[PDB]
């Protein structure tokens, strides 16, 4: 058993969840209409790939996902396209008018309206599941739906599925994607309220993503498509563990363990090598510890912060694909001696390794080299909290004109709510002060 | 859906409003009778935001005419396209306005005010998702500027949730000869500034002075200004009628320009009157904007360009970068990545590429400095009191919208004065 | 010692509830204060624009106290 459901939340986590989606399909094999030959065990099973997909009783496999979206563009592109045929219609769920950028309207307005219709259908998944994990929340922070609306679901989520674990891809906004000034407004708000709510978030730098994409793809302006589908890789990497048997297979949860010192200090910074154009891997094979190095060079980051100006309190190798340990463990050793990797005092040192044995896969006509072995990194570092002072920053701009606040206010909220956010992030950028000194 | 309910008024109101659907009807292939012979399929995706569908296929505006004189409502149907108008949304009294604004507003507009509520509600509720409403008028011209403000007070009574977006034509003693019209305008802008979410200001001064010295037109007609606001307000809705990057509606807007509910005037700019570089200097060049008033005399508050024809976006990515880094203190500091662009692969008819560009400038209170200084020249004679007065008015309604008026540019002096540190 | 193994899961059940607990009034008190203010701000801007309607009549028999 052990399921995990998916629940996609706005433009930037519904889009997210169509890379990802199709991914995972050519990862188990499965056809665009839910078939997967090699499955033989018809209409059930408990193999690895069954805690992201359940099986019908004529032989399709379903994402154990839901999509919403307060209106109705982007989730009527999936119920037409190439995958419409994977999911219920009852997985799709739109409303008729968005949150227009705004966390008020998506928490309360317009998003009161659907919440119990959402929560509804997420039972209605749970309801098959034999030994349900936990959820997989994809959302911007920038969005109005993606920000009030999440928010509005993870408090819900806690209240009908209590201490059962909600994990986070959260898209961090960047001035080259922006789809609103006051996108920082609403991450702050979305990050104070849900920060309760979550037990691990990996939040994803639009800008970082952009990077990556112009410098190792050269797309001269990428596009979402562009970004979604390296996201995809990522995020594939990360569920690897759950939908994939393996030897030296390592269970996401026993990573946790390591990456989550506090409760509040549950960011990972996740890297991930190679990105690398066709062109540029033909005849050039990257080894282990080729990739591996890569993961300690900051402009491979999902989130741009630098590690080396701070402390790491966890250090997770995930590995796919023809990788054994000992160049792993040779990898590591150059790089321990040529690196710069400062613990805090009070955790070990020691680096956490899975491998996957099923090689990356790359979707057809994408710009990423289908390349024989790959690595996610997962580390618990203080520079994340970088991300929090530029976020804390361009919220502190305009929050001291009051500019745009009556917007918010208009739809019910208060004042008070804004500097109570601020004033929890205030003391989470704090947190990451105070793990980082020493001991005495 | 989302469906924008239109709405002209007034002589000025309903000539702008006929130029406007003429080119969006041209550019989304439909023609007089209402049905569809265009080649992309990408004029019909958001067709219902402007257009009603009729089976035989025809698409209906959702447009209300209106005026207090049958002469601008017959020229209409008589005029270009006048037949592919709904009959029933023609909506004219017959006493007329005479260039009073107490006729429009409290008295002859009052009473035909109701008959026009009646078509709004109709076609409001045939829409799947109401957006709101885009009224086109003038300040100047007692019917678009009275009842227009009446009609939207009464609109925002029944739709309080809707935005509330209007076209103002600002009047210029280099265009109207006709003495009250510093009395009309303050008098709409008392409600502009209180009722709606958004208005473009249409200066007639800019359109003259482009018109003149840009186009070297000695003695320019109202048809060669109003050529100039059909280009404007095409603009000013591609991201309304075609698809992009983003989910452009009414509300976004308003959310994204209007950093403090009263200063939501906008000052709106077209180019050309070409390469990514010209278009991009042009287009915040004061010589393109169509009101009156100099981007480097305040700050922009906030700012939204459209970029119309097929241009490597990359490169104007870059652009649009020179210009703000080259131009910084023209920016309010206190309002981070306040420039945001969008880009369509049609352009007009008649351009390769076009670019439309939306201000919220605090050099905006120039504008209103003009009108606020051609009211008080009368208002301090107390002239022609007796046209509005005689109607019912107070005197103190007048002091009143004076007042009001000029704390809207305070406090447009009080953001441009604003600093971060 | 069985004493204290049952007290340690009597307060993991206690604790998983009063959070769930805390959660569902948190919720029930923003969505209701939210209700209320959204509200008195819709009722604010009807009863301006409805004295706009009670100033239309007083300029109306302004005028009626002309003839
Ligand atoms: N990586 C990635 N980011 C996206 C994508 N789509 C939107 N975003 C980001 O999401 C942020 C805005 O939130 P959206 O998800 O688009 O808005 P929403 O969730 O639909 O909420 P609404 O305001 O009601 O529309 C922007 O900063 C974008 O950069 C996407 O497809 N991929
Ligand atoms: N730009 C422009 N301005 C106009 C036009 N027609 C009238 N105006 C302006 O509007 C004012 C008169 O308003 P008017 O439309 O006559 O009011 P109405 O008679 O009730 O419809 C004058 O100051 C004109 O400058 C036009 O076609 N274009
Ligand atoms: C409906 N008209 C409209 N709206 C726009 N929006 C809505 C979408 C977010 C948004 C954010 C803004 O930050 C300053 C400004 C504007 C806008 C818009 C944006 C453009 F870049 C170009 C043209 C546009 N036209
Ligand atoms: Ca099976
Ligand atoms: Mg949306």
């Amino acid at each position: 058993m052990r399921e995990c459901i998916s629940i996609h939340v706005g433009q930037a986590g519904v889009q997210i969840g169509n890379a990802c989606w199709e991914l995972y399909c050519l990862e188990h094999g499965i056809q665009p209409d839910g078939q997967m030959p090699s499955d033989k065990t018809i209409g059930g099973g408990d193999d690895s790939f069954n805690t992201f997909f359940s099986e019908t009783g004529a032989g399709k496999h379903v994402p154990r996902a839901v999509f919403v979206d307060l209106e109705p563009t982007v989730i009527d592109e999936v119920r037409t396209g190439t995958y419409r045929q994977l999911f219920h219609p009852e997985q799709l769920i739109t409303g008729k008018e968005d949150a227009a950028n705004n966390y008020a309207r998506g928490h309360y307005t317009i998003g009161k309206e659907i919440i119990d219709l959402v929560l509804d259908r997420i039972r209605k998944l749970a309801d098959q599941c034999t030994g349900l994990q936990g959820f997989l929340v994809f959302h911007s922070f920038g969005g109005g739906t993606g920000s009030g609306f999440t928010s509005l679901l993870m408090e819900r989520l806690s209240v009908d599925y209590g201490k059962k674990s909600k994990l986070e891809f959260s898209i961090y906004p960047a001035p080259q994607v922006s789809t609103a000034v006051v996108e920082p407004y609403n991450s702050i708000l979305t990050t104070h309220t849900t920060l309760e709510h979550s037990d691990c978030a990996f939040m994803v730098d639009n800008e970082a993503i952009y990077d990556i994409c112009r410098r190792n793809l050269d797309i001269e302006r990428p596009t979402y498509t562009n970004l979604n589908r390296l996201i995809s890789q990522i995020v594939s990497s990360i569920t690897a563990s759950l939908r994939f048997d393996g030897a030296l297979n390592v269970d996401l949860t026993e990573f946790q363990t390591n990456l989550v010192p506090y409760p509040r200090i549950h960011f990972p910074l996740a890297t991930y090598a190679p990105v690398i154009s066709a062109e540029k891997a033909y005849h050039e094979q990257l080894s282990v510890a080729e990739i591996t190095n890569a993961c300690f060079e900051p402009a491979n980051q999902m989130v741009k912060c630098d590690p080396r100006h701070g402390k790491y309190m966890a250090c997770c190798l995930l590995y796919r694909g023809d990788v054994v340990p000992k160049d792993v463990n040779a990898a590591i050793a150059t790089i321990k001696t040529k690196r710069s990797i400062q613990f805090v005092d009070w955790c070990p040192t020691g680096f956490k390794v899975g491998i996957n044995y099923q090689p990356p896969t790359v979707v057809p006509g994408g710009d990423l080299a289908k390349v024989q072995r790959a690595v996610c990194m997962l580390s618990n570092t203080t520079a994340i909290a970088e991300a929090w002072a530029r976020l804390d920053h361009k919220f502190d701009l305009m929050y001291a004109k009051r500019a745009f606040v009556h917007w918010y206010v208009g739809e019910g909220m208060e004042e008070g709510e804004f500097s109570e956010a601020r004033e929890d992030m205030a003391a989470l950028e704090k947190d990451y002060e105070e793990v980082g000194v020493d001991s005495v | 859906m989302r469906e924008i309910v239109h709405i002209q008024a007034g002589q000025c109101g309903n000539q702008i409003g006929a130029k406007f659907w003429e080119v969006i009807s041209d550019e989304h292939g439909i023609d007089p009778t209402g049905s569809y012979h265009g080649d992309s399929d990408l004029q019909l995706e958001r067709i219902n935001v402007y257009y009603n569908e009729a089976t035989g296929n025809k698409y209906v505006p959702r447009a209300i005419l209106v005026d207090l004189e049958p002469g601008t409502m017959d020229s209409v149907r008589s005029g270009p396209f006048g037949q592919i108008f709904r009959p029933d949304n023609f909506v004219f009294g017959q006493s007329g306005a005479g260039n009073n604004w107490a006729k429009g507003h409290y008295t002859e507009g009052a009473e035909l005010v109701d008959s026009v509520l009646d078509v709004v509600r109709k076609e409001s509720e045939s829409c799947d998702c109401l957006q709101g409403f885009q009224l086109t008028h003038s300040l100047g011209g007692g019917t678009g500027s009275g009842m227009g403000t009446l009609l939207i007070s009464k609109i925002r009574e029944e739709y309080p949730d809707r935005i509330m977006n209007t076209f103002s034509v600002m009047p210029s003693p280099k265009v109207s000869d006709t003495v009250v019209e510093p009395y009309n305008a303050t008098l709409s802008v008392h409600q502009l500034v209180e009722n709606t979410d958004e208005t473009y200001c249409i200066d007639n001064e800019a359109l003259y002075d482009i018109c003149f010295r840009t186009l070297k037109l000695t003695t320019p007609t109202y048809g060669d200004l109003n050529h100039l606001v059909s280009a404007t307000m095409s603009g000013v809705t591609t991201c309304l009628r075609f698809p992009g990057q983003l989910n452009a509606d009414l509300r976004k807007l308003a959310v994204n320009m209007v950093p403090f509910p009263r200063l939501h005037f906008f000052m709106p700019g077209f180019a050309p009157l070409l390469t990514v570089p010209e278009l991009t200097q042009q287009m915040f060049d004061s010589k393109n904007m169509m009101a009156a008033c100099d981007p480097r005399h305040g700050r922009y508050l906030t700012v939204a360009a459209i970029f119309r024809g097929r241009m490597s976006m990359k490169e104007v990515d870059e652009q649009m970068l020179n210009v703000q880094n080259k131009n910084s203190s023209y920016f309010v500091e206190w309002i981070p990545n306040n420039v945001k662009t969008a880009v369509c692969d049609i352009p007009p008819r008649g351009l390769k590429m076009s670019a439309t560009f939306i201000g919220n400038s605090t050099a905006i209170q120039e504008l209103f400095k003009r009108i606020s200084e051609q009211f008080t020249a009368m208002f301090r004679r107390k002239a022609f009191l007796h046209w509005y007065t005689g109607e019912g008015m107070d005197e103190m309604e007048f002091t009143e919208a004076e007042s009001n008026m000029n704390d809207l540019v305070s406090e447009y002096q009080q953001y441009q004065d604003a600093t971060a540190d | 010692k069985r004493e204290h193994e049952r007290e340690v899961i009597q307060k993991a059940i206690e604790e998983n509830n009063n959070f769930i607990k805390m959660a569902k009034e948190k919720l029930a008190q923003k969505m209701e204060s939210n209700k209320e203010n959204r509200e008195a701000h819709l009722a604010a801007m009807l009863e301006r624009l409805q004295e706009k309607d009670k100033h239309a009549e007083e300029v109306r028999k302004n005028k009626e106290l002309k003839e």
